[PDB]
């Protein structure tokens, strides 16, 4: 039939021009991966920013985490002092405040599927998505992952004196020491920076604050350390201000050791409650693609 | 608890009893006096372009002229290999995407990916109007291979340790395998839909029954990951392409490993493998670009496909024998011939 | 044996800058993972190059050698006109390269929307059209004629070629050609070095305590240009404004070492490592 | 302890079961290859007239 092809070479125009105008709006969006150990602030992170951005259930869920609080300590320890050795007994952090916006922003749920947010900046299109598995010993889904732009690494610096869960032996901060050196050295992700998020900032105040449980037992090279030279104590006690360079260091030397040019890591000091980092994203951003620029051409 | 683990090493003992009292001599003497194939050279036929970005699944129709391929960027891409035209793209919600099929019959298509969801796509429908017939949605952990065995039956296989045998009617689980200590990764159905095998991370492979819903098989010859498996034309013995750059052949009734497939110069990984009409060829793809073909009695290489500029991540052969049909990493397909 | 040693150096200038364009022309059009947004204009600028060195270089070898021009009046004005058009559509090509990179470095988000392949293709044929205005049509139309008996008698003589011009001309080809696009580069090339030396500091803030590369290639670059391209179109005017200041043969000179810039340039550009890829594997 | 009791009971289905030998299934397979070598359009090359892709 001569008329057969006339529509199927029809078929294929109408196609065709609809694959160009997906082509524009791929190439001009950046995707954002953001990692971690659990019980970090990969959610609240990706929560804030969403509202931030593009803008009943809460009630019952507020319900279950409520009731599962008071009966983990009140029976855990039985082994207000309660909560003074709270270290010792796994609990969760919205125990004190949902006892007694921000409110929504406490909430915690487990995560399954994958979560994805859209939001824009200054007509400039970012998807950031969230990937959430029990645990995975091997990730073998890491290496779909090797166009992103950047990742976007969450650790929460105010918990050295805790535990694992899976592994009732096994310090926490450690744990994510380790997750991030298997990270940075892995073979598909040879030409992607990462972006450190040292959260939990105002715990870590408050734990440095009361004599308690000092740094020292569980850090051993905490003793000999001292303030860098190239310090800016933020406003802040003196003790306070070397607490927190001692944690940023330890990643740092991870990063610092490879790469050979093509590896770059930001480190920040964030809250992710409630302080203002859409721009801190936004600005690492423009310095990534700018520097693969400069790379190219020799010029660096 | 400690007692039972005295039993269980004899048990695991006495299987090996059995199967070294049975290897009479190896394969390789047995087919020593047959002439060799030659040496094998193919050329590029048709290229394929249009996709944004990598591919991952492929696969062919009964009757091997129309094919579907899946990609990252969130396109399922139905085209024509006679004469280049695509005939449908159908958007997908989620951008991650590692499998697809193609019915008997040509009436559906699946999918599936990262978001832990099985999806049915209706093609002969009225109005030419593609609308998502089912969302096959009760598992957990990524999928990794879909098939189909009739318009109502499919199988899936994720990385939460299990297989499932689905219902779409009804969109519920008529069976549910276990067994496995990994992840599972392929699988590949008899030609009498009545078997199937499994390829997992725990460096070895089962043979499922369907209708029973038992484990029958166990065969552990490989020292790493799994990535791809594919079942010989005659039903009784199936190739396995590891993560150690070796392939072996596995055979049913005799329950041992029969031939390896290595090269000392080759130390890349393997993605996909695959037989031929009469089961003389077994092509299998590789990290290093391109694609070997080597010999099902001989392990003698005869020939290399280097046509692309990344990695082969999909590969199947029409049901006729027709064409050999390579997806990459560099959104290209080819057709060789 | 002037000629005949001095020929061989003519033909290895003539033979290297056209083979040397054969392998950019052909790698980039032949593969695909070599075609970008950006190589269009250097595969332009390579054209260009090939016209220059196939039609413009034997000619001129063949006139020094045999003392006199054969082919006639018609055909040397044509000879001409081919010369102003390739020199002209050379060097407006690097000025839009670098205006290229200018953007690329300086705003990254708005790279890919700001340049596409209809607007590469349009820039393209919009500076090929500017060049060849000041070549053919003031050529043609015998615009440039000189008002002596030197000029009148070369005019006359169907078997001689020598190049005289007025004043007005030759200045406003040099604005047209060399001069505009010499500002644009240096304003460019300071501003791209700046923002690298802004983008190293920031690293040392960073991780110290744990711009060589910059200057060199930079350096390069313009000392090239500079170097092969001003020293011409300095006397170009100069030996206009005053009479009998400057020679003949020190025209010649001059303008054969502008020349052999065009065979330099396939060195300097197209070194990325899939381009050695390519020449080792064609 | 749950766990390995179904475990030495799965490992005892599968130890009482029948086998043949290596020549057989290596006889088998050569049989089949040899019969069915004529229709392989990879092995041995289709004339140019009969091939849909040219
Ligand atoms: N005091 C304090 N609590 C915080 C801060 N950021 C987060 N939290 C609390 O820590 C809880 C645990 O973090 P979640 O976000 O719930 O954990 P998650 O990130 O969802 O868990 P993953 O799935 O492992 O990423 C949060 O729900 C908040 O209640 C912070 O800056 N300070
Ligand atoms: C004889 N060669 C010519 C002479 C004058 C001239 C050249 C190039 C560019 C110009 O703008 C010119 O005015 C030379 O190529």
């Amino acid at each position: 039939q001569r008329n057969e092809e006339k529509a199927q070479r029809e078929a294929n125009k109408k196609i065709e021009k609809q694959l160009q105008k997906d082509k524009q709006v791929y190439r001009a969006t950046h995707r954002l991966l953001l990692l971690g150990a659990g019980e970090s602030g990969k959610s609240t992170i990706v929560k804030q920013m969403r509202i931030l951005h593009v803008n009943a259930t809460k009630v019952q869920d507020i319900k279950n985490n409520l009731k599962e609080a008071i009966e983990t300590i009140v029976a855990a320890m039985s082994n207000r002092a309660c909560y003074e050795r709270s270290n010792e007994y796994q609990l969760i952090d919205c125990a004190q405040y949902f006892l007694d916006d921000q409110d929504l922003l406490r909430c915690r749920v487990l995560t399954s599927g994958i979560f994805e947010t859209k939001f824009q900046v200054d007509k400039v299109n970012f998807h950031m998505f969230d990937v959430g598995g029990q645990r995975d010993e091997r990730r073998k889904w890491i290496q779909c992952f090797n166009d992103v732009t950047a990742i976007i690494f969450v650790v929460a610096s105010s918990s050295y004196n805790m535990v694992i869960r899976e592994d009732n032996q096994t310090n926490r901060l450690q744990e994510a020491l380790n997750l991030f050196k298997s990270i940075w050295n892995n073979r598909w992700l040879r030409t992607i920076s990462v972006i450190l998020f040292l959260n939990k900032q105002d715990l870590l105040a408050e734990k440095v604050l009361a004599g308690k449980s000092k740094i020292e037992d569980y850090f051993p090279e905490f003793a000999r350390y001292t303030t860098p030279e190239d310090a800016t104590p933020e406003p802040e006690d003196p003790r306070v201000t070397r607490a927190k360079y001692f944690i940023r260091d330890e990643f740092l030397r991870i990063s610092t050791a490879s790469g050979d040019g093509r590896h770059y890591c930001y480190p920040h000091f964030t809250c992710a409650v409630d302080t203002e980092n859409i721009r801190r994203v936004f600005n690492d951003c423009r310095d990534i693609i700018q520097r693969m620029h400069l790379r190219q051409y020799e010029l660096l | 608890l400690d007692q039972l683990r005295q039993e269980a090493e004899q048990l695991k003992n006495q299987i090996r009893d059995a199967r070294k009292a049975c290897a009479d001599a190896t394969l390789s003497q047995i087919t020593n006096n047959i002439d060799p194939v030659g040496r094998i050279q193919m050329r590029t036929r048709r290229t394929l372009r249009g996709h944004l970005a990598k591919i991952y699944a492929m696969h062919w129709g009964t009757d091997s002229r129309l094919l579907v391929s899946a990609s990252q960027d969130g396109k399922l891409i139905i085209w024509d290999s006679y004469t280049t035209n695509k005939v449908h793209a159908i958007p997908l919600r989620s951008s991650w995407v590692m499998t697809c099929a193609y019915a008997p019959s040509g009436n559906y298509v699946a999918c599936g990916g990262l978001d832990n969801i099985c999806s049915i796509y209706n093609l002969k429908t009225r109005e030419g109007n593609v609308r998502v017939s089912r969302e096959l949605a009760g598992h957990t952990g990524y999928l990794s291979c879909c098939r189909f065995l009739d318009d109502n039956q499919i199988v899936t296989s994720s990385g939460d340790t299990t297989c499932a045998l689905w219902d779409i009617e009804t969109g519920q689980q008529t069976t549910t395998f276990t067994g496995h200590t990994g992840d599972v990764m392929s699988l590949s159905l008899a030609p009498d839909t009545r078997l199937f095998v499994s390829g997992a991370c725990d460096a070895s492979a089962k043979l499922w029954d369907v209708r029973e819903g038992m484990c029958r098989q166990t065969f552990t010859g490989h020292e790493s990951d799994i990535n791809a498996i594919c079942f010989f034309p005659n039903g009784n013995a199936f190739a396995t392409g590891s993560d150690d750059a070796t392939c072996r052949l596995f055979d049913l009734r005799a329950d041992q490993e029969l031939m390896t497939y290595s090269h000392d110069n080759i130390i890349c990984g393997i993605t996909s493998v695959s037989f031929s009409k009469s089961g003389r060829l077994l092509l299998a793809g590789y990290d290093d670009f391109n694609c070997n073909v080597w010999d099902a009695l001989k392990a003698d290489r005869a020939g290399v496909l280097a046509g692309h500029d990344n990695r082969v991540s999909c590969l199947g052969v029409t049901d006729d024998g027709m064409a050999v049909a390579t997806g990459s990493w560099d959104s290209f397909l080819k057709i060789w011939n | 044996v002037w000629v005949v040693g001095m020929g061989i150096v003519m033909s290895l200038i003539v033979l290297a800058i056209v083979f040397g364009n054969v392998l950019v022309i052909t790698a980039i059009a032949k593969f695909e993972r070599l075609q970008t947004v950006t190589n269009y204009f250097i595969t332009s600028l390579a054209c260009a190059d090939l016209v220059m060195g196939l039609a413009v270089v034997p000619f001129g070898a063949a006139h020094i050698l045999t003392k006199t021009w054969t082919f006639g009046n018609f055909w040397c004005e044509f000879w001409t006109s081919i010369d102003v058009l390739c020199v002209t559509a050379s060097i407006e090509t690097l000025c839009v390269i670098a205006v290229d990179r200018y953007f690329a470095i300086t705003s990254p988000f708005k790279y890919q929307s700001l340049l596409t392949k209809n607007k590469a293709r349009v820039i393209i044929l919009m500076v090929w059209i500017v060049s060849g205005l000041t070549s053919f049509l003031p050529i043609q139309m015998h615009w440039y004629r000189a008002t002596h008996q030197e000029a009148i008698n070369c005019y006359a003589e169907e078997t001689c070629c020598d190049f005289f011009t007025n004043q007005a001309y030759a200045i406003a080809s040099s604005i047209v050609s060399f001069y505009v696009p010499l500002v644009i580069m240096v304003f460019v090339y300071s501003r791209v070095f700046q923002e690298a030396k802004r983008q190293l500091q920031k690293i040392d803030k960073s991780e110290g305590r744990f711009e060589h590369k910059a200057l060199k290639t930079l350096g390069i670059i313009m000392g090239t240009f500079t170097l092969c391209w001003l020293p011409f179109f300095i006397v170009n005017i100069v030996h206009v404004i005053q009479d009998n200041l400057i020679r003949k043969e020190v025209y010649i000179l001059l303008n054969w070492i502008g020349y052999v810039n065009s065979g330099f340039n396939p060195l300097i550009y197209c070194r990325s490592p899939d381009f050695r890829i390519a020449f080792q594997e064609l | 302890i749950a766990q390995a009791r179904k475990l030495v009971e799965q490992l005892k289905m599968e130890a009482n079961i029948d086998r043949i030998k290596v020549s057989k299934a290596a006889a088998d397979l050569m049989a089949y290859c040899e019969a069915h070598a004529k229709e392989d359009p990879l092995l041995t090359p289709v004339p140019a007239s009969e091939n849909p892709f040219r």
